[PDB]
């Protein structure tokens, strides 16, 4: 979550 | 910065805090740059990290700082490095919604988990956090413990992640310590350190930080930082200017073909000058 | 498939259509798999491409098909290949909203545009589209022209992209031709071919396709396909099973450390067996 | 647009 790519189980994730 | 000294602290303790990594106008310009993205709230979308490349080279140049490269080269034992990731992020106080603590974890893994990490030599990962606000115990400090091997914990936990639950790893949570730091300080840490972000206790304000991480190209299943840009894009000018300013040793971390690479011919030298007018091509001339 | 014949057609014309690349149960299973994502509409979010890895190996295995690898190896002149990207996508008919034609373009560039492409040897890119529905002139066929160098057009246009406007490049639009294909056919093309997707003319239905592209690792500024996965994730089992099924030559395209790589030790062989129970480690034993 | 990463000038893009 709180990122820009993929998914952390909520929204886009930090990678 | 003493590269060998910092690399020794990373090897022994897993982290090193460098005060005053940025000072003077460089600090002021970096603060101004990140504030274009995360202004003084005195916000939902503003909680998301923004990836490199940024609209200002007062941010773009820092993950590639020669002093950072020197540390990583000493710790990993190779010059064949790549920038894995870079982003900026603000962490906001409680006035802007519930702020939570991350679980303790390692960042020893590539994104795909394709093969298990190694914590030695060229397989180590180095993370940086450049703090652009003063960080106190009430402004969401980073917490650190020690390297996973030193603590006797695995890089892959029984839950199938690199994160350590409080129920399964209570000793890690009793040993964690916050890192407080003045603005312009750089926290460096190895990916196999057990660490976490924390909740911002304060009501107002936000923590501002620039993040990056670097790996050795020998760890070939790891991705370098992915972004999309073309000369038509409004952000190209900034990136073009960055490439002209960087030295060969810095461009290498972006996957730039090195001196002597088969890519370089009369035609590709010409195309390089066309795309980056003013770039110094002498290091790359066949 | 005749690898040398297909690679010769790619070199001369820029593309080759392989009918019946999938047949029998393999075709039926791939169709069923993509239909789990894009069911028979007889939708807004369903217009977005979904990236690899997929929930079925009846899709995951195909970008790594030994026959595809053989073609790319022949065209590029190297075995050091990487999968750049893979995704599935449905293109829906007019009943589900306005469908537009792409501009003609090349896909010769890395995502970051870090350096100008080369269209020769190990710097070539190879694209595949595996059609999982019958493609007619009214179901959004791919359009192709020829390799950019053959047409005398640059890989970087004055507009600063790899796309060719109708006003600046009228001859390209007069020469383009649609590719019609039965389900299970594979279109292969070189990245420097001028081509485009097209509007789906029909009212109902959708085109189903699996896309992928491959590059040579020598083009080191290019990214391999990025995804995030860990053993805890619900999709890990499928990926784990994929890794066990693949041969070493196929895993190489994911950045897997090759036989003889310094990564392999008694400890990392053990960790490989733990993460992928049943995997054949013999090719990698030090 | 109609992708999963970065931006094509509308939304997330194919990469
Ligand atoms: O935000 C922080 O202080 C720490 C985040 C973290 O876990 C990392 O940078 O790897
Ligand atoms: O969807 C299509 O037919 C073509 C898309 C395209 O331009 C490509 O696959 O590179
Ligand atoms: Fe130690
Ligand atoms: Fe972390
Ligand atoms: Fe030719
Ligand atoms: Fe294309």
């Amino acid at each position: 979550w709180y990122g820009w790519a993929s998914n952390d189980g909520e929204g886009v994730a930090i990678i | 910065m003493d590269s060998k000294s910092i690399a020794a602290e990373l090897a022994t303790r897993g982290y090193a805090l460098v005060p005053d990594f940025l000072t003077g106008d460089a600090l002021t310009e970096a603060v101004a740059a990140i504030e274009t993205y995360f202004p003084d709230p005195e916000v939902a979308a503003l909680k998301h990290a923004v990836p490199f490349p940024f609209t200002s080279n007062a941010l773009n140049r820092h993950p590639l700082d020669l002093r950072v490269i020197s540390v990583v080269e000493e710790l990993l034992g190779t010059t064949d490095l790549r920038m894995t990731s870079s982003f900026i992020q603000a962490k906001y106080g409680t006035a802007y919604g519930e702020s939570k603590d991350q679980r303790l974890h390692n960042d020893a893994w590539a994104a795909s988990s394709l093969v298990h990490p190694r914590a030695d030599g060229v397989y180590q990962r180095v993370y940086g956090i450049l703090y652009l606000t003063d960080v106190t115990e009430d402004t969401a400090p980073t917490y650190v413990v020690d390297r996973a091997a030193h603590l006797g914990v695995p890089l892959l936990t029984p839950e199938g992640t690199g994160a350590y639950s409080k129920e399964a790893y209570p000793e890690l949570y009793e040993r964690e310590r916050p890192v407080v730091v003045s603005k312009g300080s750089l926290l460096l840490f190895v990916g196999d350190i057990v660490h976490r972000g924390s909740a911002y206790h304060g009501h107002l304000g936000r923590r501002l930080a620039l993040f990056f991480n670097i790996h050795g190209a020998q760890a070939r299943w790891t991705d370098k930082h992915l972004w999309s840009l073309r000369p038509a894009h409004p952000d190209w000018g900034t990136f073009r200017d960055l490439m002209i300013e960087l030295e060969p040793r810095q461009r290498h971390l972006l996957g730039f073909p090195p001196p002597g690479d088969d890519y370089w011919t009369e035609e590709t030298i010409k195309h390089l000058s066309e795309m980056y007018p003013g770039i110094d091509v002498e290091p790359y001339l066949p």
